[PDB]
């Protein structure tokens, strides 16, 4: 607090949700209508959240288009996760998917419909019937080309009837910790420069992803990883951050998502020599393979000179063979985006595309009840009292090493809701709102002030741009031990340059220079932890593909028959969660590794799925 | 430092609270319907008064323009003469002034019909120039 | 070099006796993306980090970057720079909004008014939440096209002079169309009560068919029509049809 | 008697006046377009006529002057016929316009022709018919007066 003066305002809520995308708003609803005094803190108006950009759909085995079983969806999720996913959590996800989505419709979400008047469903990458044996599933429930927008506007409007109290354009700075427990959140109010401390029994982190740590992504400028930075700063280790989804078809020059629904509706990829090359890379599932696989194929075609256009450095998504009636009813959003950003009529021409950073299966680790955890070799999983987390900022981990399309809006709602279910069940009127420690939040303001007045010789925008470029180069689709190790050098230096930071706008009111400089502090933590974990992982699993360790390394070799082998010990196989523990001041990162949870919630309801060679 | 003061919820319209103590403002729209039908009715009236002239038209123009301009000026008053810009008493005053306008408009029209050439003839004479 | 010039409204509340200003910025059009938002980000990042504005998406879906560009209310993120370098392009905040700073306007009456319409599904006979899908035909849900797409950016409401004069009493085009959106939804039972909330002479009836809302809407939607439709409904010249009946199998 | 949202709306305005925040410019910066210009024109004309009937009906009532002396006065000025027929065209246009455009607006009130090409077509139609009908109703008696002045019998 040392140079300037700061007006600190204190609040007292039962629970405090950081974020108002799908996940955050859903928690807010359940808690609101369960009588709790609920504060929603969000750094933008909730409709602006990234959930709103979501296009393709939300998964649930409704069986609107053909028969379906939630178990076939559970299967597909697990195989998608390349056996890094936690099966308790993937179970809870898919068990609940039909209730969660129907709730949405019942809330008023205007799903596209079938002639029978049921929710329309399209096909999407990585999904099947009959536990992998059957054909391409139709589980992906849509509102055309803008499923996320509907879902978010519905969840926002419905939040308006459950007496939550919104603190909008409030930038979260730190969790308020008190001897291992979270007692609330401290934030800056953009409108009037005030600093706000919220005292709360519970705190939910629902801040979204850190896609903006890369040079090119489909994410919003607001995807800065503040939430996972909040946890770092609170002394919590993050999980599986090296697992970064490259969605296959972002727009080439610009980064804008084109939905996997394009392919689900019958679109396909094409290379310079006119080939639907995904027949070679995935004979069964073709252009609807898992996202990690499909982006790789694409990336190889470039490297091997089948890339398309002037620089032969991207490829073509072809829809023009599909009828305009279908292109209009099923993909209006992208039809227009295609025109605006690439000058493309999708009924006549194909869209230039290239894999692009898009999701973060990584995040704050939690049990299946969405409660944040710490982990030691000797004590196991210890919950962090008071603290839940959900959505993309979380790692439950329902996605493991590759997230399956339309499982995210899903996960956000299901575990958003889980958060409120799990708190009504356990938090009881007995327990009263915790008092704040003396000095609580003082370190956060000090950082703010220090950044606000930052003297140095590197402006916040330059340092960011070089972070984003370093990262694009070293931690991309295909990684390698050296390139990674050089990458980590350049990244821990950029972390060093952080002390030579320049800001300029010295105001407290709507100072976005300041917040974007906090966002770079927040992004760097994420980025450094992402790359060191990536550098250390000498295997290939899901999105994370090592050229110099091209094999997936499980406790067995699941290509051979199981019986007859001896189980490899924990320290030589990589079927295990990465944990990054970072000192915010120094930047020093250390690693531990936490075992995957293979058992389901209930064997009598569903059997777990032992690992196998992953192929589409 | 964090030696601070207890804060309050920001200003937020709770629309379920609002639904406890509100009975719908009696409707408008009935009045909006007649406003507009009336304007439609005035469509033939204007071509008629190009052809047929005299004292009995002068009365129909007079009633129909008065009553139409009444509603017309009530709208413009409620746009540019607002409490926020004028203060509350001055705004009620220009509101009242809209009633003065209608009443004086009629009295002036009636007078002109009744002690001068009247509307239709008045037009003829400027046109004859 | 092709150097383009922008006149950008400034306002810094924290400076005392502070008044709004225009500020001119030159931008090398080949060092910069093709959209106005790119120029704003360039300028912030290189020339002037005190330059302040909202944004989030990059694809015209969030609605954060709404502002006035070359006189029209639009989205900076999908609004092409006019490369005629001789002309300067003016950039003001959304019209007739109170401003916090630079291009960032106070948006809370707009939001408040959004809450005013109860934008959520209301069912007169209460239904168990997860249990089943409500029936709705294609042609019924197709009534929601042109409507559910609204990104709540406020370009239309800040173009409507009626709204300019009576924001406190006239709900405006953005909110009215979302009022209409929950009115013509077959699954919604409370049609008449939604109308009852805006019966008076100001809420919907202050729309003077100026038609700026439909002209300026960056998602090519048509609030003016939804307002007419409310006017027809509200004067009893039409009624909402009834839900098409749910087949007994379903 | 206001709705709850209108009460809240009013407290917002005071809150914003109390915060001494500027109002983002509007009229003076918004691009003129054939949408609001014509609403402009419809309101100007509607008022300019309402006003004329007040200044006239009360003017000639309250004053000693009568309308007949006022007509002779201006004839006594010896104005060219063209400028007189222009003053006449100018009196006609607001009646033709506001009348025509007023049915267009009642269309709009009934959710008719609200799409952009329609909006823009009906604008020209209304604007152009008015210019037509006014020029018709002024040039017609003057052409058929110059006939009477030289028409054989
Ligand atoms: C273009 C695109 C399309 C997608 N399409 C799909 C799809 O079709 N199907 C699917 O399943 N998934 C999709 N995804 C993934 C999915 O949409 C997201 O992962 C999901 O919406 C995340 O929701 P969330 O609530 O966790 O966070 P978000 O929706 O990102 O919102 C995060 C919230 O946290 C708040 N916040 C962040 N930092 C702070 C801070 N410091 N202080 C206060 N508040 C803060 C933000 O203001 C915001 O409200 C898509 C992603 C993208 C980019
Ligand atoms: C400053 C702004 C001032 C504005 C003027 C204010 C006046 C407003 C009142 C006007 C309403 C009455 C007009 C008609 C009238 O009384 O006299 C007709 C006369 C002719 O007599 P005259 O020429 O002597 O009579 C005929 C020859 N014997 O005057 C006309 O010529 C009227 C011309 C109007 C144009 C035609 C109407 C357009 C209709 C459109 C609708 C179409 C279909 C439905
Ligand atoms: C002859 C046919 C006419 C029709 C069909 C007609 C129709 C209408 C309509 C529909 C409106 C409402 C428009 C709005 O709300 O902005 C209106 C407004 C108005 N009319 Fe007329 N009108 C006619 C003639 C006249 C005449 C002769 C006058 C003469 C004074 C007049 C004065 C007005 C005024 C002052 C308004 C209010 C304008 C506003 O609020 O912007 N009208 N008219
Ligand atoms: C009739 O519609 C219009 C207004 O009222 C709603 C205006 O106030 C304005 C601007 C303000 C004045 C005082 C003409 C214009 C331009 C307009 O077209
Ligand atoms: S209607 Fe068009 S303009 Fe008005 S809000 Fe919705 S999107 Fe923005
Ligand atoms: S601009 Fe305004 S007055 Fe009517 S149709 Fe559009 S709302
Ligand atoms: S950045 Fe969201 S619409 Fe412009």
């Amino acid at each position: 607090s040392n140079i300037a003066q700061y007006k600190v305002i204190d609040h007292a809520y039962d629970v405090v949700i950081i974020g108002a995308g799908g996940a955050g708003l859903r928690a807010a609803m359940g808690l609101g209508e369960a009588g709790f005094k609920t504060a929603v803190v969000t750094k933008m108006f909730p409709t602006r959240s990234h959930t709103t950009a979501a296009q393709g759909g939300i998964n649930a085995a409704l069986g609107s288009m053909n028969p379906d079983d939630w178990k076939w969806h559970f299967y597909d999720t697990v195989k998608g996760s390349d056996w890094l996913g936690d099966q308790n959590a993937m179970h809870y996800l898919t068990r609940n998917a039909v209730e969660a989505v129907t709730e949405l419709e019942n809330f008023g979400m205007p799903f596209s419909r079938t002639p029978e008047g049921k929710i329309y469903q399209r096909s999407f990458g990585g999904q099947s019937n009959n536990y992998g044996k059957g054909g391409v599933a139709k589980r992906t429930c849509c509102v055309a080309d803008r499923t996320g927008h509907s879902m978010l506007h519905t969840l926002y409007g419905n939040s308006l009837r459950c007496h939550c109290t919104f603190f909008i354009e409030y930038f979260a700075l730190d969790l308020l910790m008190d001897k291992g427990r979270c007692v609330g959140v401290i934030a800056l109010c953009l409108e009037d420069g005030t600093i706000h401390r919220f005292r709360s029994k519970r705190t939910i982190v629902a801040t979204g992803g850190y896609g903006r740590a890369y040079f090119s992504c489909t994410t919003a400028h607001m995807n800065t990883g503040d939430g996972t930075a909040l946890a770092t700063r609170a002394g919590i280790a993050l999980e599986d951050l090296e697992f970064i989804q490259f969605h296959p078809t972002g727009i080439y020059g610009v980064g804008c998502l084109i939905t996997e629904g394009s392919r689900g509706e019958g679109g396909f990829l094409v290379n310079s020599e006119g080939e639907r090359f995904m027949e070679r890379y995935a004979p069964k599932a073709k252009d609807l393979a898992s996202r990690d696989v499909v982006s790789r194929a694409e990336t190889i075609e470039i490297m091997e000179g089948r890339g398309v256009g002037p620089e032969k450095d991207h490829i073509y998504l072809q829809l023009h063979h599909l009828p305009a009636e279908q292109l209009h009813q099923r993909l209006p959003g992208i039809s227009e985006t295609a025109k605006i950003f690439a000058g493309v009529d999708v009924t006549k021409e194909p869209i230039p595309v290239i894999p692009t950073v898009h999701y973060n299966m990584g995040g704050i680790p939690t049990n299946y009840k969405a409660q944040v955890i710490k982990y030691t070799k000797e004590g196991g999983d210890k919950i962090v009292p008071g603290l839940y987390a959900c959505g993309e900022c979380a790692c439950h981990s329902v996605h493991g090493a590759n997230r399956l399309g339309a499982n995210s809006l899903l996960d956000a709602v299901v575990f958003g809701r889980a958060c409120s279910i799990n708190i009504k069940e356990e938090l009881k009127p007995d327990e009263k709102i915790p008092e704040l420690p003396e000095g609580a939040g003082e370190e956060s303001i000090a950082n703010l002030d220090a950044v606000r007045y930052a003297n140095g010789d590197v402006p916040t925008a330059e340092l960011r741009l070089t972070m984003q470029k370093t990262m694009q180069k070293h931690a991309g689709v295909f990684r390698r031990g050296d390139i990674l190790a050089e990458g980590v050098k350049k990244m821990m230096d950029l972390f060093k340059e952080l002390k030579r930071l320049k800001t300029t706008d010295r105001s407290l009111i709507w100072n976005s220079d300041l917040t974007e400089s906090l966002e770079l502090q927040n992004l760097m933590l994420n980025a450094t932890q992402t790359i060191v974990a990536a550098e250390n992982r000498k295997e290939s699993r899901g999105a994370h593909a090592r050229d110099d360790f091209p094999k997936r390394e499980d406790e067995y070799d699941y290509s051979k028959p199981i019986e007859g082998q001896t189980k490899r010990p924990f320290e030589k196989h990589w079927r295990k969660h990465t944990l990054t523990k970072q000192d915010p001041r120094t930047g020093h990162i250390t690693l531990d590794y936490r075992p995957v949870i293979d058992k389901t919630l209930d064997p009598a309801e569903v059997d777990w799925i032992p690992p196998i060679i992953r192929s589409y | 430092t964090s030696a601070a003061v207890t804060g309050a919820a920001p200003p937020q319209f709770d629309p379920i609270a609002a639904e406890k103590g509100f009975k719908p403002l009696h409707s408008h729209g009935t009045l909006f319907k007649i406003e507009r039908y009336f304007a439609a009715a005035m469509v033939p009236l204007i071509p008629a008064a190009y052809f047929i002239h005299g004292r009995e038209m002068d009365l129909c123009l007079a009633l129909a323009l008065t009553l139409h301009v009444h509603w017309g000026v009530w709208g413009v008053v409620n746009d540019y003469g607002r409490p926020f810009v004028l203060g509350d008493t001055l705004a009620a005053a220009v509101r009242v002034g809209a009633y003065i306008f209608t009443a004086c408009l009629l009295a002036g029209l009636l007078y002109f019909n009744e002690h001068d050439v009247g509307l239709t003839r008045a037009f003829e004479m400027v046109w004859e120039l | 070099k092709r150097i383009k010039t922008f006149e950008i409204y400034r306002f810094n509340p924290e400076e005392p006796g502070a008044k709004p200003k225009l500020q001119k910025f030159d931008v090398d059009l080949d060092k910069c993306g093709t959209m106005v938002l790119d120029a704003l980000i360039k300028i912030k990042n290189e020339v002037d980090p005190t330059l302040t504005f909202r944004r989030s998406c990059r694809e015209g879906i969030c609605g954060s970057c709404a502002m006035n560009i070359a006189g029209e209310n639009t989205l900076a993120c999908i609004c092409n720079i006019d490369q005629n370098t001789s002309k300067t392009t003016k950039i003001y905040p959304l019209p007739h909004m109170f401003v916090i700073k630079d291009l960032v306007p106070d948006m809370n009456l707009f939001y408040a008014q959004y809450a005013s319409i109860q934008p959520w599904l209301q069912k007169k006979t209460k239904i168990n939440l997860g249990e089943k899908q409500q029936y709705q035909s294609i042609k019924e849900q197709e009534k929601l096209d042109g409507l559910y797409e609204c990104i709540l950016c406020a370009c239309c409401s800040a173009s409507c002079p009626s709204y300019w004069w009576n924001a406190d009493k006239y709900l405006g085009p953005a909110v009215l169309m979302q009022a209409y959106r929950w009115i013509i939804d077959s699954r919604d039972d409370s049609a008449a009560e939604r109308l009852a909330r805006m019966q008076d002479g100001f809420s919907a009836f202050k729309c003077h068919t100026i038609m700026n809302c439909t002209k300026t809407c960056p998602k090519h939607l048509n609030p003016a029509r939804a307002i007419g439709e409310i006017k027809m409904l509200l004067t009893k010249m039409k009624t909402k049809p009834a839900p098409l009946p749910t087949p007994a199998n379903f | 008697e206001k709705t709850p949202i209108q009460v809240w709306g009013w407290d917002y305005l005071m809150r914003q006046r109390a915060l001494k925040r500027p109002i983002a410019p509007h009229l003076t910066i918004y691009k003129p377009q054939m949408t609001w210009m014509v609403s402009g024109l419809h309101r100007v004309t509607g008022c300019a006529m309402a006003g004329t009937l007040l200044i006239g009906g009360v003017g000639f009532s309250v004053l000693p002057l009568d309308f007949t002396t006022f007509v002779e006065f201006i004839r006594g000025l010896g104005i060219p016929w063209v400028i007189l027929d222009t003053f006449k065209f100018i009196i006609a246009f607001p009646i033709a316009f506001h009348t025509l455009n007023g049915i267009r607006f009642i269309g709009f009130d009934m959710a008719k022709g609200t799409d952009i090409p329609s909006i823009y077509r009906g604008a020209y139609l209304v604007l152009g018919l008015a210019a037509l009908i006014s020029l018709a109703v002024v040039v017609y008696p003057r052409w058929e007066r110059h006939k009477k002045a030289t028409l054989p019998t």
